[PDB]
């Protein structure tokens, strides 16, 4: 499902957030070696941390933010976020004649837009896959024509079969709560609900 | 007391900061006894280059305690590697590989203010030794905290010849375990397990199995399967009560259900023991004179002092 | 204490580690079997 | 045992044969302290676990014990007395040893140093023989009347199998009905002394009469081989057959567990009927290591008819000191066979180890992240074993199998490792070989790995087949077997697999053993 | 929990506190190397 | 360190401990009189 | 001596000493042999020298006795065993005349 935001529902301006914290989870074998080198080894998944804090809320407006809430907590889906700030819409187009060939595994990735696309991705912005849930970051691009080279932060989760589709616009993190079992709200003399906060974290 | 050569009792002793290295050289478990491989490791920031062998570091990461009492024990001791080398995990996890009997030395040496190894030990004119002994255990420790830092560490497990304390290391009375036999492809043939290469043209102990049972035809009712016991006292200790050590002790145990009692005991000095048969057979013409082969002690011995015919012996007291 | 529910809800751990101490010498706990 | 003491010798007066000779070795024990417990004979007159009621499965062979004793009125030197062998319903009895030599004798050797009938080596003749008279090589008749005189007096036996609904002994009854009995008439006591209320429900006897004369002037010791209680044995269709004992541990193991008049009353609704059958047949896989020809006393090791196979794996001829306690009673008959009891999942469910092509696939990534590997290769691994058993090819005394491994000791440099072994439920000479050799086969494989996983994969139990890959190490597929599985109810299996191989499982060619049984032709005057 | 390993590193400790507690009786530690 | 005199005051919350993990299988600390 | 090889070879070596002292020793690579002696010259240890902690513990209870009684298979006799008695005054004229007996074999 939908996180309401100012984009799906702007009727409430009280929703959006006040400031968003996309953390970087990739835990790690560190060991530090006596002689002084450092040896990572990587076998965990890494999964994005999102962690939202809202402004002042309004009674109607935190009304629809935890009758959505608690429908997520009851239905028990997951809950979709999308960040407004890697919202800016830098490739124009229908992705849907892009092709990516199959098999290939790892950061590196080479897709095919055959002629369709029009604009670049710089590097930092968010990257994900038609078919799999996770969200990538661009960290390098380089074009040659038609054909674009991509590299992303987290290696592909899953090879690509070939029928993989990107998305390089309204990307969402597919999330879950992480502050369900203790969730309170403060309504305060002045009529409204304050230091309202999320801690989600991307499932898969 | 260890001696320590006066020269470095003098640097012990001004010298406050001690730069000490520990040299560990562990033999690689191979799954055949061919060769002799050694991995040489150090738990210094350097590479420390000892007798010419250049003792490569980055690898091992901790050292237990050597502790010893007076109570004989096995002498533990635990290294650990690393576990993220990934060239020590696949020698540790390798399938068909086995290191039942691979040594491991380690020494203590004491770094100079120009690099070198300070002397000590004066036998060899060079550093102690912390332990030597055999790699007996093993292991691998993997944690993947799903939020955080993992670690990951191998850690062997070394220890004395004693670390199997029941082991019963015998020349049991037998054909087929004094020269070893072992079916190789449709006969029992005789292998290397036998304690020496010439034990398998060894035929003494061929008619020990039906050495008892023709005996017996010659002997009363009762001790018709009996034998002595080779020890009579055994030592009094915390570990017994005077009524249960007294009661232990037993005279005579059967031999059709003590396959203990055929093993071949070994004296040192003046003492009486008692006599395993291991063939019994009459002439044939004057069935009334049988030959019996009774097998007594183990090892070249100096000679036998006295027979006991019976209870009486041939010189009398 | 409490500390006897605790000790009773890792027996095993307690059995192991004074098993590892009796193995030192030749003593072992899986000699009570026969008793 | 008063009234017969009198005619016995000044020794053995008050003195029976232990039941069970040897009951297995293990780490409990030490070579000395285990080898130096068995005992032969119990006195009688301070031993109260000596009057216990034994249960055999098998061709075993057990001593009597003594619960009637009496001599005729007019005819004092003719004495009567009862020993009850063994408990249930048993097939018959295969033999009787008089003294300490059995009324048919063992082959030629033994035929010529006494009066004896039929040979028990290779013709596998019965005691039946004495009453049929022709070569006859199944078990006794229930209630039949057998005289064996060997030239020193006559003995007259009565055989009677364990029933639920035995009557009387006629013979008995109709002394002690015309006032026949010697103590009967001493205390005055009339036809009750015996009657029809003595009727020794679900308890096999023989009622030896002895007739004392000029040669035979003392009782020997009786013993006896019976062939055993039978067993249900349960049908994939689902035809119950229950006629015959069987050598199948799991089988045995089944009635002893079900039974509420000796063990503990564990009902057949607690038990998987369908598992239970699938491993049983695991422990009934042919062996073709050895030859049927090769075993000479077919009859006396469990074997019904030598045309048959008769080759499986596994085959156990057991004695239950019933004395024993009903925990250890269990964990004797396992550890047999392999086996282990699990009460998870609701139902009892007995589980043996072997290896299967499609085991259960367990990637890394599936665990919980934890991971813990420890082999103990000292005090575990060993480069040769050496065993001991009781073989009826002996006048069932001790046997020893020793065998090297010239591979085992190429590796491990060429050090001296020996496996202690002793097998009591096992008297199969080349059955025995062959555990002995799984045993030390199974020491090389000395490495146990330990993970958690999720609720999926729910319905894991101990010895069962799991293939691990953990691409870190050179792991593809990598066979484990269960050996602890814990369930919390928060839905996490905590796990710990047992390192196994292929070749632990395939068994290695032997030879005879034939030409080497030693029969005990002594403890007897030979003729003139 | 991580419980297992600090008692591997303390054996003797609990060796000692056992036969602490056997010695109230007349029970000892040191009778299991004649089994 | 200083965990013995603790253990060293609570030892029979060891016994207890150990003799529960014993009971698991048919072993049992009792069986120490005997000997 | 009698060394019974049935038995395992760390009781074995354990049966050997403990008849003459003796205590097998790993510690610095080699196996050394020590057995219970009196020097004239011994190692001076200060309380300054070591690290601060001390621990005194005397347990005279369960350990210090007034007499001993022995046995052993004699030769004398035919192999039988003897029974070496004898008690100490001064250690009974100590702890108060109390009657403690050392057992041995």
């Amino acid at each position: 499902m939908r996180l309401p935001d100012p984009y799906t529902n702007p009727e409430y301006p009280g929703l959006g957030f006040e400031s968003v914290n996309l953390v970087d989870n990739d835990p790690m074998i560190r060991d530090e070696l006596p002689n002084g080198k450092v040896k990572e080894v990587k076998i965990s998944a890494q999964y994005w941390g999102i962690n939202i804090s809202y402004p002042e809320l309004f009674p109607d407006e935190y009304a629809f933010l935890d009758s959505r809430l608690l429908e997520y907590k009851r239905t028990g889906d997951y809950l979709d976020v999308l960040l407004p700030q890697y919202e800016a819409f830098r490739v124009r187009g229908d992705t849907k004649s892009v092709t990516i060939p199959a098999g290939q595994k790892g950061s590196q990735i080479i897709l095919n837009t055959n002629g369709t696309l029009t604009g670049q991705p710089k590097a930092g912005d968010l990257f994900k896959l038609s078919t799999h849930p996770k969200v990538y970051k661009i960290t390098n691009f380089s074009s040659s024509g038609n054909v674009w080279n991509i590299s992303l932060y987290p290696d592909l989760f899953i090879t690509t079969t070939g029928s993989e589709k990107p998305v390089f616009n309204g990307i969402l993190f597919r999330t879950k709560l992480m502050n369900g079992d203790s969730f309170g709200s403060t309504l305060n003399n002045n009529g409204t609900y304050s230091g309202i906060s999320l801690s989600l974290r991307e499932s898969l | 007391m260890k001696k320590i050569l006066d020269s470095a009792k003098n640097y012990l002793n001004t010298h406050d900061k001690l730069k000490t290295a520990c040299l560990i050289a562990l033999e690689l478990p191979s799954s055949s006894g061919s060769a002799a491989t050694y991995i040489y490791l150090t738990d210094y920031f350097r590479d420390v280059t000892y007798n010419g062998i250049l003792y490569r570091s980055g690898k091992v990461k901790s050292i237990s305690s050597h502790k010893q009492n007076r109570q004989l024990s096995i002498g533990s001791l635990s290294f650990t590697i690393t576990g993220t080398a990934e060239d020590e995990v696949l020698k540790l996890v390798q399938n068909g590989v086995s290191f039942l009997d691979r040594g491991i030395t380690i020494h203590q040496a004491i770094i100079n203010e120009e690099g070198n190894i300070l002397p000590v030990d004066p036998d060899t004119d060079g550093p102690l030794l912390f332990f030597r002994g055999r790699i007996t255990g093993g292991g691998i420790k993997d944690n993947v905290n799903t939020s955080g830092i993992g670690t990951s560490v191998i850690t062997w497990n070394c220890s004395n010849q004693f670390y199997d304390f029941d082991r019963v290391n015998g020349r049991y009375t037998d054909d087929a375990s004094h020269r070893g036999l072992e079916v190789v492809n449709g006969t029992l043939q005789p292998s290397n397990g036998a304690k020496r290469p010439e034990y398998q043209e060894d035929y003494g102990f061929f008619h020990s199995n039906k050495s008892t049972t023709i005996l017996a035809k010659y002997q009363v009712k009762e001790e018709r399967y009996k034998l002595q016991s080779k020890k009579k006292l055994f030592g009094l200790s915390r570990s017994y009560s005077l009524k249960k050590y007294y009661e232990t002790v037993t005279k005579e145990v059967d031999l059709d259900f003590n396959l203990a009692a055929k093993f071949i005991p070994v004296v040192y000095g003046v003492q009486k023991i008692p006599g395993i048969p291991i063939f019994a057979d009459t002439e044939l013409n004057n069935p009334n004179i049988v030959y019996v082969v009774y097998a007594f002690a183990e090892g070249e011995i100096d000679g036998f002092l006295d027979f006991y015919i019976g209870d009486s012996p041939m010189i009398c007291f | 204490a409490s500390f006897r529910d605790f000790a009773s809800n890792n027996s095993t751990a307690f059995r192991d580690a004074v098993e590892l101490a009796l193995n030192e010498n030749g003593t072992t706990l899986k000699s009570l079997g026969n008793s | 045992t008063t009234i017969l003491a009198k005619y016995q010798v000044k020794e053995e007066r008050y003195k029976l044969q232990s039941k069970k000779k040897l009951f297995g070795l293990s780490r409990s024990y030490s070579l000395k302290k285990y080898y130096e417990t068995v005992t032969k004979e119990v006195d009688l007159d301070f031993n109260l676990a000596a009057k216990f009621i034994p249960v055999v499965y098998g061709v075993q062979k057990i001593p009597g014990i003594p619960i009637f004793a009496d001599t005729e009125l007019n005819n004092p030197n003719i004495v009567y007395v009862v020993y009850a062998f063994a408990e249930g319903e048993i097939d018959g009895f295969l033999d009787f040893y008089i003294g300490d030599s059995p009324m048919i004798c063992f082959d030629e050797t033994d035929s010529d140093t006494r009066t004896c009938f039929g040979r028990k080596k290779i013709v596998g003749d019965t005691m039946h023989r004495l009453a049929a008279g022709t070569s006859t090589s199944q078990p006794s008749v229930h209630g039949q009347e057998y005289k064996y005189n060997d030239g020193n007096g006559d003995i007259r036996i009565w055989t009677f199998h364990g029933k639920p609904d035995q009557t009387a002994a006629q013979v008995l009854v109709d002394i002690a009905k015309k006032k026949g009995f010697y103590l009967q008439n001493q205390n005055g006591n009339g036809p009750e002394y015996w009657d029809s209320r003595y009727k020794l429900l679900d308890t096999a006897y023989a009622i030896v009469r002895f007739t004392i004369n000029e040669n035979r002037t003392e009782i020997p010791e009786i013993s006896a081989e019976v062939q055993g209680k039978k067993v249900k044995v349960y049908n994939s269709d689902g035809t119950i057959k229950a006629d015959k004992t069987s050598l199948n541990g799991i089988w045995q193991l089944m009635d002893y567990l079900t039974s509420d008049r000796y063990g503990a009353d564990i009902t057949l609704d607690q038990f998987p009927l369908q598992k239970v059958i699938s491993e049983a047949k695991i422990l009934d896989i042919i062996d073709e290591s050895y030859q049927t020809s090769w075993q000479p006393y077919w009859r006396y090791v469990g074997w019904n008819d030598p045309l048959s196979e008769n080759r499986q794996i596994v085959q156990l001829n057991t004695i239950l000191d019933t004395s024993e306690s009903v925990f250890k009673n269990v964990q004797g008959i396992l550890e047999s066979f392999g086996g282990a009891i699990n009460n998870l999942s609701g139902e009892y469910r007995i589980t043996v180890e072997k290896y299967s092509t499609n085991p259960l696939r367990i990637n890394f990534l599936d665990t919980y992240g934890d991971l813990d590997l420890s082999d103990t290769t000292g005090r575990n691994k060993f480069n040769s074993v050496q065993a001991s058993l009781v073989d009826p090819a002996l006048s069932w005394k001790t046997n020893s199998i020793t065998f090297y491994n010239s591979k085992f000791k190429e590796q491990d440099k060429g050090l001296d490792k020996k496996l202690q072994l002793s097998f009591a439920n096992i008297t199969n000479y080349y059955t025995a070989r062959s555990y002995a050799d799984r045993e030390l086969k199974k020491s090389r494989y000395s490495r146990t790995l330990s993970f958690s996983v999720p609720y999926k994969f729910i319905g894991i139990e101990p010895n069962d087949p799991i293939a691990f890959t953990y691409e870190r190490y050179g792991w593809k597929d990598k066979f484990f077997l269960v050996d602890e599985v814990e369930n919390t109810r928060d839905g996490k299996i905590n796990l710990v697999l047992q390192e196994y191989g292929e070749d632990v499982f395939i068994n290695s060619e032997q030879v005879d053993n034939s030409g080497n049984d030693i029969p005990d032709i002594s403890n007897n005057v030979l003729p003139p």
